[PDB]
């Protein structure tokens, strides 16, 4: 189970020489699914001494609609005042 | 097992308690079901074992 | 003459890239959020700043057995006269919920003695207006009540009764004598206010803080929540209150704190104090006092490039330096990039902006082969 | 121009980084012929029961 | 500083591989 | 390999043995201040290895 | 009054829902759809949330069958 | 001129900046804890 | 009178003295835009600007683009770097070819 | 809730109370992964809380 | 916190803090109106705003008045005495029974 | 109350202006042509 590549690729002792000096080539251990990204953007910069990873997170995905209509009261009513005063005005 | 040993974890693990808890229940429901369903498959290959 | 420390400040651990079961602190710790020890040496003064959110059981009861076991001097209860003829008329109450049944009727000693002038009306329009809009943006459950006095101030002045000490009543949050001071400043409107209270979340943090606060009360009880209030989650709040009203924060907060500090520090018998005030005011009473006594913990200095690794940028560059001469040396040929590390912020990978360092005025100039492998001699030396 | 051969050396090992993982969604045998959708199709892979 | 000379030199040692 | 490791051990002795003119300079500008590193974090629990 | 009821969230939308013991009580002796339904609900749910790798591979082949 | 231009408070600025007590003084409260803070308001 | 200096590239010269120098404007701008906030933090080399989850807030970073460029007199490309900790301010400073 | 309590041991209560608990219970739906990657692909998505708590993760330098 | 003397008539016990105050005050102000004249010129206790033949400007006296109103709480009867010299800001300022 | 209020600002300043050297240290120029002088801009 990995994340990221460095690590996966840094010392693998599941490769073919082992495996075949062992000749059993379980279907679990793809490489297909060994490793994969997180989804959260995640670029370098330069540290001190070495490339630094920086990860770029904006806005949680887990937002319940009790949050998006607590928000919008104020968007609603505004709406309902501008509509009222063109009535009025 | 010697690697652990000799090392130690990775880290602890961020969970809840209330997926703690599930996940306790799911274990006991499961083994739960595995049993009714050991029970069912012996009644049913009765005339068969 | 002034000591400028920090008071409220909410933000913990900023140096430390926190997340994923490393957290920043823990903000559960009862028993010491709401208790602290204050020290007078000039006159041996101590004093027991107990901070309630009027809403938790267990820590009414440690209240009570701390003024127990303590026997305090003097015990300074943040209520009123009515609110404790109320409170001392209920009986045979021992748990926080059954006294959040009488809220209401403990929320009657909130009495204002204003009269009935057109000024007063105005104003009196105004406050109510202005009071519920902010409700409306404090938004908290009946279980949870910080500004209605709950069991602990009941068995503080019980206890307090027990013992024969004097007990000195500090009034509510809006008393008198704040209720005077909001009618001075003239900035109370219900429209003004909701128009700011539905901007002070200005950017994503205070709005994500907002959720995950309010996400707490919102699954764990008052009783829960009482417990789990640190010093950053109420400087937090007081914060929240001065991005939502400047004024009546200035008011609220400020101006009690050093009111309270006054009458702790002055307007007290002494030589032992028990003061059970509101949660938020115990960071000013705290800071004034300290101030005052001159009690502050020691000053670290913080260097801001303490927490700089110089040495390892220096070197660094040195070994990219020495790394390239080499090379170069190597090959018979030149450095590629003088960048030690590839990233993509200069797209010099596929622009044709070099990242070569060759500076020089002329040609009589030392540092014409700064960076180039001429500079180093043939045993990979830095100079000549 | 690396030629690979048919051995399970360590030199071989080496090159293991430079490859695609391969897709196991083509592989077997397929219970949907092609999905008549246009807006998804020649990208996805047919669903299988 | 001498400690940080040995920490530094301690930094390009190469393993008996 | 052997030619490789040959190279690794002269360049690392070449980078033991080099003047460092950055321990000469002026404590917080090119070097680390006088008082030494110093972290200014609380941390409440052990990071992850 | 009307924040308390109309702001405060209810705490069920917000925390992960917890396993309904009432439906795994009483179960008929059959393997049925409903109790095939409730074995494979279960392990799959479980897979989602266990860090426990052992488990998830057992309740991963057990979920093919 | 040949040299880039700084400006004579921005030199001053790099000078005070040299020695190694350097902090920001203009801030309201202590947030350095130095014990030579004055509060400038 | 005080002659500025011939030889340029003095900002990577002296990575102390440009450390400092974005400790100073970051400081003062977080402290001007957000006070409620960074008032009572002292800002180090080691401080961030992100959430305690490791969330960025684009305003912030861009308020400290602006300050970086104000102090700098450098075009901090906003749609390449996000500036969401000192290091990474020193870094995009440091990489610059024309700071003063 | 005294009247509710009060009228749940009547049998016709019950009964009704049964019919709706069983109309509950009869739909139960499952729902298959149709896709080429099945359990194991679905399984191996769901592994990102876990990933760096695990002893192939851990810091370990060769050299 | 630092509490505030109970006792009153502080400015008259003080000469030396109030005439530092009066100077300080005086200086500001005199500088921000008149920077081509005052920014060189230190001001001291006989330090006159009057010509070389004695003749006095309305004007910057009248900016002395407001200067220490502001600075010292008070109300200067600029119909009675008029302030050409520190001197006579001392002395109004010590005459009048509320200054802070 | 009964102690005419002072701000703490003013009463800092009262408290600096007790030391003998005392001079503004506010303006453009040394007109003090005091040894210690930085210039604030
Ligand atoms: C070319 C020109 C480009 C520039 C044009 C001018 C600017 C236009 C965009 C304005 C703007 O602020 O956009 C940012 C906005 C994202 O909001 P944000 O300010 O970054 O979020 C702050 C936190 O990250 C928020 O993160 P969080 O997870 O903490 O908070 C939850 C968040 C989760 O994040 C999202 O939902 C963002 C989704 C995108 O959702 C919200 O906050 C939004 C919903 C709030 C409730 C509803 C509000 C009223 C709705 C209207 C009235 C009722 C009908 O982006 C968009 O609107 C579109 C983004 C791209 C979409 C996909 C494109 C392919
Ligand atoms: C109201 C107006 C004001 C709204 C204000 C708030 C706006 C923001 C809301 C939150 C946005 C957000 O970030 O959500 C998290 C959400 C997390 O997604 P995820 O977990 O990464 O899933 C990956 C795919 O997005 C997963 O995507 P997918 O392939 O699963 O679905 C496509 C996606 C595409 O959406 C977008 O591209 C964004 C729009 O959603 C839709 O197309 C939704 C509309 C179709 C719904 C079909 C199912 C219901 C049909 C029946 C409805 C009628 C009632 C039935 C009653 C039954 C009997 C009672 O973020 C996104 O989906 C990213 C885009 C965010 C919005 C960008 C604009
Ligand atoms: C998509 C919609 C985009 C949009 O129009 O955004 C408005 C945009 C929101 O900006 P933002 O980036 O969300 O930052 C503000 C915070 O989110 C502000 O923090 P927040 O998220 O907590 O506030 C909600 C958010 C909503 O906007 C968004 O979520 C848009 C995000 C993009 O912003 C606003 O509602 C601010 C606009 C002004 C609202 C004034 C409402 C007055 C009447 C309130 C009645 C309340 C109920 C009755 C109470 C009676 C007494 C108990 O606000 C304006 O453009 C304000 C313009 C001037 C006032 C009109
Ligand atoms: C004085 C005379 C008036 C008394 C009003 C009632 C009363 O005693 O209220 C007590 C109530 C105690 O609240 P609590 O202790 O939070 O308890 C919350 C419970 O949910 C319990 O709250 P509650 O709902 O029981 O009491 C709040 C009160 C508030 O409602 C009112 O005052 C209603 C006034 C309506 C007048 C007409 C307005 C018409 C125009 C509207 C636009 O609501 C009512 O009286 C009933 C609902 C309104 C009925 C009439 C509707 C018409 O308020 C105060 O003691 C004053 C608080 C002043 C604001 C300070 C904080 C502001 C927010 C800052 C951010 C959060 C800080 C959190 C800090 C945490 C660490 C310490
Ligand atoms: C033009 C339509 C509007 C005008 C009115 C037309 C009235 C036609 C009346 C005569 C036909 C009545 C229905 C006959 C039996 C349908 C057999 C069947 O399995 O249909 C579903 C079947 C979906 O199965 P699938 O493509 O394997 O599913 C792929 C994905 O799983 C799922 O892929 P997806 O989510 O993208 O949706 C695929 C499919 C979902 O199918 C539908 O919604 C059925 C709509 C009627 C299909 C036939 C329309 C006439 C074509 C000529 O939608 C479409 O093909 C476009 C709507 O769709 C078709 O057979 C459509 C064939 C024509 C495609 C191009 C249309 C332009």
């Amino acid at each position: 189970m990995f994340r990221w590549l460095f690590l996966y690729w840094y010392n693998s002792t599941d490769t073919p020489s082992a495996i075949a000096k062992v000749n059993l080539w379980s279907y679990i251990n793809l490489r297909l699914f060994k490793a994969r990204l997180s989804s959260s953007i995640a670029y370098y910069i330069l540290g001190l001494n070495n490339l630094e990873l920086k990860k770029l997170k904006i806005f949680y995905k887990n937002t319940y609609f009790d949050y998006i209509y607590l928000k919008s009261i104020p968007c609603l009513f505004l709406i309902i005042f501008f509509t009222n005063l063109y009535l009025f005005l | 097992k010697q690697f652990e040993e000799r090392y130690g974890r990775a880290g602890q693990i961020n969970i809840s308690k209330v997926t703690y808890s599930t996940l306790i229940d799911v274990e006991k429901a499961v083994l739960k079901m595995d049993r009714l369903f050991r029970k069912v498959a012996k009644f049913e290959n009765r005339a068969f074992i | 003459m002034i000591s400028a420390r920090a008071v409220h400040r909410f933000l913990r651990n900023p140096n430390l890239e926190t997340g994923a079961a490393f957290r920043a602190g823990t903000r559960f710790d009862p028993f010491k959020n709401t208790l602290t020890v204050l020290k007078d040496p000039q006159n041996g003064r101590t004093l027991y700043l107990i901070g309630t959110t009027n809403s938790s059981t267990l820590l009414a009861n440690r209240t009570k057995d701390l003024v127990q076991k303590e026997k305090p001097d003097a015990v300074f209860v943040q209520t009123n006269k009515e609110w404790w003829n109320l409170a001392k008329n209920i009986q045979d109450v021992k748990c926080q919920q059954e006294l959040n049944r009488y809220n209401d009727l403990l929320s009657q000693a909130y009495t204002l003695s204003l009269d009935n002038t057109i000024r007063n009306l105005v104003f009196k329009a105004k406050f109510y207006s202005w009071l519920f809009v902010i409700n409306w943006f404090k938004a908290f459950p009946d279980d949870f009540h910080p500004f209605i006095p709950g069991l602990e101030m009941k068995f503080a002045i019980e206890e307090a009764n027990k013992q024969n000490i004097p007990v000195v009543l500090g009034g509510l949050e809006v008393d008198d004598v704040t209720l005077s001071a909001l009618k001075v400043e003239p900035r109370l409107d219900p429209f003004s206010q909701l128009y700011y209270g539905y901007r002070a979340l200005h950017n994503s943090f205070w709005r994500r803080e907002h959720f995950d606060n309010y996400a707490t009360l919102d699954v764990v009880g008052g009783e829960a929540y009482a417990e789990s209030m640190d010093r950053f989650r109420t400087n937090w709040f007081v914060k929240y209150f001065e991005k939502l009203a400047p004024y009546q924060k200035k008011i609220i907060v400020d101006q009690k704190d050093l009111d309270l500090f006054y009458a702790l520090y002055r307007d007290t018998p002494g030589k032992k104090i028990v003061a059970v005030v509101n949660q938020w005011h115990v960071p000013g009473i705290e800071n004034h006092w300290k101030s005052a006594t001159n009690t502050h913990e020691p000053l670290k200095a913080i260097n801001p490039i303490g927490d700089m690794d110089i040495n390892k940028y220096m070197e660094s560059q040195l070994v990219n330096d020495t790394l390239r001469a080499f090379v170069s040396k190597v090959g018979k040929t030149e450095p590629a990039t003088w960048k030690n590390y590839s990233t993509i912020y200069h797209k010099d990978n596929y622009e044709a902006e070099r990242v070569r360092h060759v500076a020089f005025v002329d040609h009589k100039d030392p540092h014409m082969y700064h960076g180039l492998p001429q500079d180093y001699d043939d045993n990979i030396k830095p100079k000549h | 121009l690396v030629r690979l051969r048919n051995e399970y050396s360590p030199e071989m090992d080496y090159y293991l980084s430079n490859f695609h993982p391969y897709e196991m969604q083509e592989m077997g045998e397929s219970d949907t012929t092609v999905l008549m959708s246009p807006y998804k199709y020649a990208s996805h892979y047919e669903y299988t029961q | 500083d001498e400690a940080y000379l040995n920490e530094v030199r301690q930094r390009y040692v190469t393993p008996d591989m | 390999f052997k030619r490789n490791l040959q190279m690794q051990r002269k360049v690392h002795d070449i980078l033991q043995k080099m003047d460092r003119p950055y321990l000469r300079g002026v404590p917080g500008v090119t070097k680390n201040i006088s008082a030494g590193l110093q972290d200014y974090s609380a941390p409440v629990s052990k990071k992850s290895q | 009054m009307i924040w308390k009821y109309l702001q405060r969230t209810n705490r069920g939308n917000i925390i992960q829902a917890g396993l309904q013991h009432r439906k795994f009580e009483n179960l008929p002796f059959k393997q049925n759809f409903d109790n095939l339904t409730k074995a494979y609900d279960l392990r799959m749910w479980y897979i989602s949330n266990s860090p426990h790798e052992a488990k998830n591979l057992e309740y991963v082949n057990e979920l093919e069958a | 001129r040949k040299e880039l231009w700084r400006s004579q408070d921005a030199l001053q600025e790099e000078e005070l900046m040299v020695n190694e007590n350097w902090y920001p003084k203009n801030t309201q409260y202590n947030i350095y804890n130095q014990p030579d803070f004055i509060k400038p308001k | 009178y005080n002659f500025p200096e011939y030889r340029t590239g003095g900002v990577q010269a002296n990575p102390g003295i440009t450390a400092k120098r974005i400790i100073k404007c970051i400081g003062e701008r977080l402290r001007k835009y957000d006070p409620a906030r960074w008032e009572n933090v002292p800002i180090t080399f080691k401080t961030h600007f992100r959430d305690e989850n490791g969330y960025s807030d684009v305003a912030t970073s861009i308020q400290i683009h602006d300050a970086l460029e104000r102090e700098f007199g450098i075009d901090i490309k906003d749609r390449l770097a996000l500036v969401t900790d000192v290091e990474t301010a020193f870094y995009i400073v440091m990489s610059h070819h024309d700071p003063l | 809730l005294f009247l509710i309590n009060n009228y749940k041991a009547y049998k016709i209560n019950t009964f009704f109370l049964y019919i709706y608990i069983y109309l509950n219970n009869l739909n139960i739906i499952w729902y298959p992964i149709f896709k080429a990657y099945s359990i194991f692909g679905y399984y191996k998505s769901t592994r990102l809380n876990f990933i760096d708590t695990k002893n192939e993760n851990i810091k370990r330098i060769k050299y």
